[PDB]
RNA sequence: CUUGAGUCUCGUAGAGGGGGGUAGAAUUCCAGGUGUAGCGGUGAAAUGCGUAGAGAUCUGGAGGAAUACCGGUGGCGAAGGCGGCCCCCUGGACGAAGACUGACGCUCAGGUGCGAAAGCGUGGGGAGCAAACAGGAUUAGAUACCCUGGUAGUCCACGCCGUAAACGAUGUCGACUUGGAGGUUGUGCCCUUGAGGCGUGGCUUCCGGAGCUAACGCGUUAAGUCGACCGCCUGGGGAGUACGGCCGCAAGGUUAAAACUCAAAUGAAUUGACGGGGGCCCGCACAAGCGGUGGAGCAUGUGGUUUAAUUCGAUGCAACGCGA
């Protein structure tokens, strides 16, 4: 029950999909919900146009709890990592700031050769 | 990546970062490295750059 | 694919004059026959004057209330495959589509006669049974349902 | 003797090489809070991971590879090379005044040595990519292309091999020969007041003059104009393969034929066509709509079919109610 106030928000973003996991100020998580956590799939989804009604999401968890202001990181490029925010702030949400916490080598290891189509 | 400011407004300013990595540093960790690309990429697509 | 004409003006109910009813009365006659038309339409608007027996002539723009789609699956190729980006339509063809359609599925129906295949369609379709609004709703289902690529 | 080689001096920039430190980011795997039905992935899907709690997410540890940004069209070295940072031991290259010896000189078959990657050794470590391998899907099909995993092996010394489109497919050393916009270094002088300003040496990038060039192009970094030396080349396939020597743990490397055999194999360059290459239009092309065919009888043309003959020609868009 708690009723946190000040607790955080991870969107990580992949290509192909796009999770929005609300956490704590700490880091302890609370509640969460996803892109194909959300009726469409395949390909379907991804586009930003259904990664906010996953936002849309969290905040039915998210409210069964107290949260006057969080804030937010954004782990993760692709269609969902910009609209995913629209969606937030706006269905009831206050905001501190936005911080990135995407990945960044220093060049340090190999990365997938993959995609040789 | 730092931002955050006083008087609610719900801003911008998120694009001020937009500029110095994003999907920037993501293209070049992406799929692969370069190798010998860039051996022909920043010595090759310079052609490119000369006006 | 470069000509930029408009629309073409078209003539007014035999008593009314009804332009935006004149283009109705259009899409309902076979081979030219607007003398099978003047007479099952002209009249099919009438016999609401039983089905209500109300005023019969803005008792037509209500029955196409519920039946005039505004959101439309507007294809495209990009991608690898396809595009279905739905997007809305504009009035020059609004008050027309529902039009035809009505009228389309007044006809597979089966009732007593046409005078009457129809006198129920724009009623029924002012009422929510029928393939009038179904359709409608089979659509926008789709359309504005589907903004994820739009 | 002194301008060529150089020695000292005295500056100077730099990923030059070997050894020893290292700090930060970053995945992954470990350990627990949280937390719930989800994550991963493709064109979509599947294989795999998740109610024995994935993934998200936090706080912690182990550990291996590599050093974003800076970075440059840059810098270095004799090539193959080489990127954070620190420390010791150590090359080379450049310049300025000078100071020095006095043709030492540039060429070199064989000779010796360095050797990207890959691979074989002994032994180490093994975080991430991944041949080979197994699922998964696509197809006719898939021993492949994408998906899920994974062995070697990318990494370490120690040693071998000693080949690559080993590149600029363009030896070396030396003086010439119109310039024009640069890059990086070094030293002279200019109210040095100055971003800068002007001469001048190494390196370098792009245009490009004559001229050379079979064309494309080279052009002060020459593919110009000459001078010393060495290497190789003589038509295609057969063939850098066979046969002998050599080396090599081997895999193989290299020294290198013959016999048949074809009127050609080539280089650049134009001409069009064709691209599942791009850029820009045009048509009922398409999209938007109205009608109809296939399907049902019947008329009819045709190829089948059978005929004693079913009279010859038309055979995609161009033939089929076509010449009948
Ligand atoms: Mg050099
Ligand atoms: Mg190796
Ligand atoms: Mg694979
Ligand atoms: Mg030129
Ligand atoms: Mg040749
Ligand atoms: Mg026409
Ligand atoms: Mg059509
Ligand atoms: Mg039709
Ligand atoms: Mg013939």
């Amino acid at each position: 029950r708690k009723q946190v106030s000040d607790g955080v928000a991870h969107i990580h973003a992949s290509f192909n999909n796009t999770i929005v996991t609300i956490t704590d100020r700490q880091g302890n998580a609370l509640g969460w919900a996803t892109a194909g956590g959300s009726g469409f799939r395949g390909s379907r989804k991804s586009t930003p146009f259904a990664a906010q009604v996953a936002a849309e999401r969290c905040a039915d968890a998210v409210k069964e709890y107290g949260i006057k202001n969080l804030e937010v990181m954004v782990k993760g490029p692709g269609p969902g990592r910009e609209s995913t925010i629209r969606a937030l702030n706006a269905a009831g949400f206050r905001i501190t700031n936005i911080t990135d916490v995407t990945p960044i080598p220093h060049n340090g290891c190999r990365p997938p050769k993959k995609r040789r189509v | 990546i730092k931002v955050r400011e006083n008087e609610p407004f719900d801003v911008a300013l998120r694009r001020f970062k937009r500029s110095c990595e994003k999907a920037g540093v993501l293209a070049e960790v992406r799929r692969r490295e370069f190798y010998e690309k860039p051996t022909t990429e920043r010595k090759r697509a310079k052609a490119s750059a000369v006006k | 694919r470069r000509r930029v004409i408009g629309q073409r003006k078209i003539l007014p109910d035999p008593k009314f004059g009804s332009e935006l009813l004149a283009k109705f009365v259009n899409i309902l006659m076979v081979d030219g026959k607007k003398s099978t038309a003047e007479s099952i339409v002209y009249s099919a608007l009438e016999t609401l004057a039983q089905r209500s027996g109300k005023s019969e002539l803005e008792a037509f723009e209500v029955a196409l209330e519920n039946v005039r789609p505004t959101v439309e699956v507007k294809s495209r190729r990009v991608g690898g495959s396809t595009y279905q980006v739905p997007v809305e339509v504009r009035p020059v063809r609004r008050n027309a589509l529902a039009m035809r359609w009505i009228v389309e599925a007044a006809r597979k129906r089966g009732d007593k006669s046409m005078a009457l295949r129809l006198a129920n369609e724009l009623s029924d379709a002012a009422e929510n049974k029928g393939t009038a609004v179904k359709k409608r709703e089979d659509v926008h289902r789709m359309a504005e349902a589907n903004k994820a690529f739009a």
